[PDB]
């Protein structure tokens, strides 16, 4: 089965350097582009860097440009994030995300467990609600809004919905705001008009509690919203 | 005017393009040979020397051949023979001992293959198996039973030369394709050496045509 | 020898004899009716304008 | 009057009389290109005199005489003597050859692009050779005007036309060499040639050819300038008025880098191919022998004479050869061998494309 | 005794042909004499899908009318995005001798086959992200000439045997075997409902098969040579065949007879593939001569020519939405016309 395991995290003096390594197995690692996504303690996801399949195109967040370097090497099925001049606000648990781009594909489908790092001694996506209480059985809807219309001319919209259960890596629920990701129960569904988007869950089994995030893929840098928490 | 995912898809398409180009370059390395011939074991001995298609890959003297055997296809040839239009050459195996006749049907097959429209300029590598068994039969019974018009002695060499002439003269287009012949009972490296030489000559011809010298 | 395929083919012919088949005129009229009815939603017949043509 | 021969008025003889002091007597410097230096006096009797000892009495006179735009022994010597009829013949040859080469190379490029789709490495070399020939022949109408009339297109166009001329020359040289190497590789080393003859290799080698041709041309590109020598505008290497040194450098550079190494490889490759075909005589590949002989003979015919006459002009410029007769004959020989080399642009399609049966089929198809 | 069997075989044939002659009260050329001519059909090469380095023997559209699979004897089965000329996938086949290809209606799987006798099934959508062979269906003794998916689990294939077969992809056995032909089966068209399928063979006959009982419903004859191609009219109650004689024929199931012959004096070469427009008013046919002729299916007049190919147009395909027609030829290009 597909498995991504990150390593190299730990306690690092601010101003230091460290390399995160992502060991991949169970899939054709060379075919996939890869992403790094931080999650600072009690904070939403935040995209870091992107390495395309074949290492052709590179992208970085403006908050990591220059300091970080994303790289890979297909023969040993490993991804790397070299990190230099670590400032204080880089304390986060880094996710190694897999992503394949072709017609009808499902980018960001699989996320690694993630490695914690503690440094110590643009389209804006918005989610109004948080800490929403829900008893199981009925349906709920979560809303995410974008400053720029995510509907591209070619006719496919680029909002991605992810679910992060507590103490576990996030998983792709919806890609391009309509398509249910593989292995996701049918109760999850996505809808919306090109600037405001919603994901609705019909029946809320207790297993699906957690934080739901929305991400735009129209153009880099990819931006997550502050996820909406659903709790029992 | 392209989304991020569209640019990534274009990058993937370019990667597939370069992979296909490399695969095509590697494929051009190969020498394609089509194996044909009557007899249930005449071509089996040759395959040993080196249903449906069975491919016997082998590299000889740094040259990588790819020999495809169609003996298992009990279907109309003209529907799938054109698949081997670009085949580098055709090995045609015939047993000299089949002059009891089966040899005449082998001649018919050779006529239908050599003069085929698709194989207008694909040289034929003719193999005459079983020259020892042919020696036994020819000192047992005469070749006249096969070729009534034969007007030569009972000796092995004369019979072999006559059979070679009868098979070669079926080639109606001598100005475009050649028939390389070999008596293939040597059961040693001489068979692979001969097919290598014929293939080298065919490659030299194809390069001369491509360069415009022929 | 040939008894087997002989019985098989004569039974084939007998079965194919028992077919309820219609006049050619009405079948041809039905085919014409289908050709004409679905004409408007056939892009190959009418050159579709580039406004909604996915191929430029 | 050409890329290789400017209209220079020279002095190859000396008069020792030191006081021809009374006439219109207005002086001139010899052309910069000319090897013997000296000064020219124009007398009121019409006779012009030579002062090859540019200094001494004549410098005193120079500050006692004046310059002029437009018994004493010997006259200044014109580098060219071709009359109007000769220039007319050269001009019509240039024009007809320009149009023939233009149509031939255009036809080759057209059919090779649209009908062959560049499916062979040989096609890649042939296409780039055709492009080189087109670039070369683009200088011909400028040559016709420059031969029959002075240069009026200015310094920038002079540099651009010299660039066309020399890039075409060098690229054609290296592409015919590459075709010879490819044929040797694909005839004498077929088994190994399968592993190295691919479209990518041909493309890489042809970009190498273009880059090295550019590298050879930049010095000549910068040297060339337009100058009002002897009352005539001339496009030639006048940069810094060191035209003699630049002429020597251009002659030897073209000689070496166009003939010596290119034709060395070319003859070695085709000699080995001919030996191979002589080895295959049991199959009687006579036609290939005839075509390789035709290509070799044609290449030598329209390249060797031009290069040797350039080498002889270089010897003259280095004072190895001296006199009017040699100089005028060398200018004439340069003007005719340049024509014959220009024939390469229209003959290369002939010997490389239409003689090949791979190519006539698609020509007849169109 | 065999003579008597031949005797009542002959009299049954006589009776069947007598009934068929009785049914032939008219033809399309009569009742369709009044309809408007379709006129010249000018089609341009909107796309030129490139990347194959050898002959393209089969292509098949996807139900989405955008993704199309194409098989070539370079050893590749490329899944193309028609709109952007992008290559979604490039499956390397185990055996390069491929002369058929299928794209599952669900789009999850593709199939291919040829002289190997094996209908390979390739799973496009996998967790690993690469296309992987899911099941190799073996059992035919002759080259696979055509293959069409019925579901993700079932597939019907035609072989160089005298037989077709319906296979269970999950278990790999032949669910059903269709035996009636007397020559090589070269093409296979699946009805829109998939209940029935037609198969044209080198015995110059096209046979109609019922999938769930392995029994030949009908036999259609009239071609002078082997039938290379076959395709249903969008009704599913009629189909058109092309053969090495320069004619296409339109057979109708309910009338159990030949309706129309698409022939011309100029054409003296075989038909490699055939297809119908969405409405069925246009019949597309690829030819050995380096062209695809567009025929007015009701009037038999040639409506146009798709002349932009340098070799035999081996395969044709018309999208379900009928927005474009894809022609694949031996020159290794795959053109989309509209
Ligand atoms: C010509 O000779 C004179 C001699 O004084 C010299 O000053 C001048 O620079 C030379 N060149 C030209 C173009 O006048």
């Amino acid at each position: 089965d597909v498995q991504l395991v990150e390593s190299g995290g730990g306690l690092v003096q601010p101003g230091g350097s460290r390399k995160l390594s992502c060991s991949a197995s169970g899939f054709a690692f060379s075919s996939f582009g890869m992403h790094w996504v931080r999650q600072a303690p009690e904070k939403g996801l935040e995209w870091v860097a992107y390495i395309s399949s074949g290492s052709g195109t590179i992208y970085y967040a403006d908050t990591v440009k220059g300091r970080f370097t994303i790289s890979r090497d297909d023969p040993k099925n490993t991804l790397f994030l070299q990190m230099t001049s670590l400032r204080s606000e880089d304390t986060a648990m880094y996710y190694c995300v897999r992503s394949i781009y072709y017609y009808g594909s499902s980018p960001f489908d699989f996320w690694g467990q993630g490695t914690t790092l503690t440094v110590s001694s643009d389209i804006v996506m918005t989610q109004a609600t948080s800490s929403v209480p829900v008893t199981p059985g009925e349906s709920v809807s979560i809303s995410c809004r974008s400053s720029k219309s995510l509907l591209h001319s070619n006719g496919n919209t680029y909002l991605y919905w992810f679910l992060q259960r507590p103490g576990q890596s996030p998983q792709l629920l919806i890609y391009r705001m309509s398509n249910l990701a593989s292995g996701v129960p049918d109760r999850f569904s996505g809808s919306g008009s090109g600037t405001a988007f919603t994901l609705t869950i019909s029946r809320l089994e207790a297993e699906d509690v957690g934080v739901y995030y929305c991400m735009q893929h129209l153009e880099y840098p990819l931006t997550f919203g502050a996820g909406t928490k659903l709790e029992l | 005017t392209l989304s991020a995912e569209d640019k990534a898809a274009v990058e993937r398409s370019k990667m597939i393009d370069r992979n296909l180009r490399e695969d095509g370059e590697k494929a051009a390395r190969e020498v394609k040979l089509l194996l044909l011939g009557a007899g249930e074991s005449g071509k089996s001995t040759i395959v040993k020397q080196m249903t449906g298609i069975v491919e016997t890959h082998f590299t000889f003297k740094d040259l990588h051949f790819k020999m495809f055997d169609v003996g298992g296809q009990r279907s109309e040839r003209k529907k799938w023979i054109h698949c081997f239009e670009g085949v580098t050459a055709i090995i045609f195996c015939v047993a000299l001992s089949d002059y009891d006749n089966r040899m005449h049907e082998s001649m018919k097959l050779f006529d239908s293959i050599c003069n085929n429209k698709w194989f207008t300029d694909t040289s034929i590598i003719l193999f005459l198996n079983k020259k020892d068994l042919f020696e036994e039969k020819i000192k047992k019974s005469p070749l006249t039973i096969c070729y009534p018009e034969y007007a030569g002695s009972n000796t092995y060499e004369e019979a072999a030369a006559y059979i070679q002439c009868q098979f070669e003269d079926l080639n109606k287009r001598k100005d475009t394709k050649e028939i390389y012949t070999h008596f293939t009972c040597a059961t040693d490296t001489k068979n692979v050496q001969f097919v290598f030489d014929a293939v080298t000559d065919v490659i030299i011809k194809n390069n001369l045509k491509d360069c415009g010298l022929f | 020898a040939s008894i087997a395929q002989a019985r098989k083919l004569v039974e084939q012919l007998k079965m194919e004899a028992n077919i309820d088949r219609i006049k050619v005129s009405k079948a041809a009229a039905d085919l014409m009716a289908y050709c004409e009815a679905h004409a408007k939603e056939d892009p190959l017949l009418t050159p579709v304008p580039a406004s909604e043509n996915p191929f430029r | 009057k050409s890329m290789q021969v400017p209209f220079s008025r020279c002095c190859f003889s000396f008069c020792e009389q030191e006081i021809p002091l009374r006439a219109i007597l207005c002086y001139r410097n010899t052309s910069s290109i000319c090897s013997n230096e000296g000064l020219i006096f124009k007398l009121k009797r019409g006779k012009e005199a030579c002062a090859l000892d540019t200094v001494g009495w004549v410098q005193r006179h120079r500050k006692m005489l004046r310059h002029c735009p437009s018994d004493i022994c010997s006259s200044p010597c014109d580098a060219e003597l071709i009359q109007t009829n000769g220039k007319l013949l050269l001009a019509v040859f240039y024009c007809l050859l320009f149009v023939f080469s233009l149509l031939g190379n255009s036809l080759v490029i057209l059919v090779l692009v649209v009908c062959k789709k560049l499916r062979s490495i040989t096609d890649v070399y042939l296409l780039n050779l055709a492009l080189s020939d087109l670039l070369f022949v683009f200088s011909f109408p400028f040559q016709t005007y420059y031969l029959l009339d002075q240069w009026v297109f200015g310094t920038v166009m002079c540099k651009v036309v010299s660039g066309f001329y020399y890039i075409g020359f060098y690229s054609s040289m290296f592409f015919i060499t590459l075709m010879s190497v490819d044929r040797y590789l694909a005839v004498v080393h077929a088994v190994y040639a399968l592993k190295v003859r691919t479209i990518r290799m041909g493309t890489t080698l042809c970009l190498a050819v273009w880059l090295t041709a550019i590298m050879a041309t930049i010095p000549l590109l910068v040297f060339y300038q337009v100058a009002s020598e002897d009352g005539v505008l001339q496009c030639y290497s006048f940069y810094n008025q060191q035209t003699l040194k630049w002429k020597i450098f251009t002659n030897f550079k073209m000689n070496i880098l166009g003939l010596l190494i290119p034709f060395t490889i070319f003859m070695f490759c085709y000699i080995k191919i001919l030996h191979q075909l002589k080895r295959c005589q049991n199959h009687n590949k006579t036609k290939a022998i005839r075509l390789v002989l035709i290509v070799v003979i044609a290449s030598l015919l329209f390249w060797v004479p031009f290069n040797v006459v350039l080498f002889l002009t270089s010897l003259h410029s280095m004072h190895i050869l001296d006199g009017c007769s040699i100089s005028q004959q060398l200018t004439y020989a340069t003007h005719v061998t340049e024509i014959i080399s220009f024939t390469h642009c229209c003959v290369n399609p002939v010997i490389y494309a239409f003689v090949g049966e791979k190519f006539k089929k698609h020509l007849s198809e169109i | 005794e065999l003579d008597q069997l031949r005797q009542e075989a002959e009299q049954l044939k006589n009776q069947i042909r007598d009934a068929r002659k009785a049914c032939a009260d008219a033809t399309l050329s009569q009742i369709t004499n009044n309809i408007d001519p379709v006129g010249r059909i000018q089609m341009r090469t909107r796309r030129t899908l490139r990347g194959h380095l050898a002959k393209i023997y089969a292509m098949h559209w996807g139900t989405d009318s955008r993704l199309l699979v194409s098989a070539s004897q370079d050893g590749k089965l490329i899944i193309w995005d028609s709109y952007t000329t992008n290559k979604v996938h490039a499956i390397p086949l185990r055996s390069s001798w491929v002369m058929t290809c299928a794209y599952a209606p669900s789009g999850n799987y593709v199939a291919c086959g040829g002289l190997d006798n094996i209908c390979s099934i390739y799973n496009l959508k996998t967790r690993e992200g690469n296309v992987r062979v899911s099941r190799e269906l073996a059992g035919h003794t002759g080259y696979l000439s055509c293959c069409r998916f019925l579901d993700d689990n079932q597939i019907v294939t035609s072989s160089g045997d005298t037989t077709c077969a319906l296979w269970d992809i999950e278990t790999g056995q032949q669910t059903t075997t269709f035996t009636g032909h007397t020559g090589d089966v070269m093409s296979l068209s699946l009805a829109p409902d998939t209940r029935l399928f037609v198969s044209g063979a080198c015995d110059a006959s096209a046979k109609l098969w019922d999938v769930r009982e392995g029994m030949c419903r009908q036999t259609f004859t009239g071609h002078e040579s082997d039938i290379n191609a076959i395709c249903f009219f969008p009704n599913g109650n009629a189909f058109a065949t092309g053969s090495d004689d320069a004619t296409c024929r339109l057979f109708d199931l309910r009338a159990d007879q030949e309706l129309m012959t698409y022939s011309h004096d100029n054409i003296i070469c075989g038909i490699t593939s055939v297809s119908f427009s969405k409405s069925g008013r246009l019949l597309l046919a690829g030819y050995d001569d380096f062209n695809c002729n567009v025929w007015d299916a009701l009037k038999a007049d040639r409506a146009g020519v798709l002349a932009g190919h340098d070799n035999r147009v081996s395969c044709l395909g018309v999208t379900d939405d009928g927005m474009a027609v894809a022609t694949g030829s031996w020159d290794s290009f795959l053109k989309i016309w509209n």
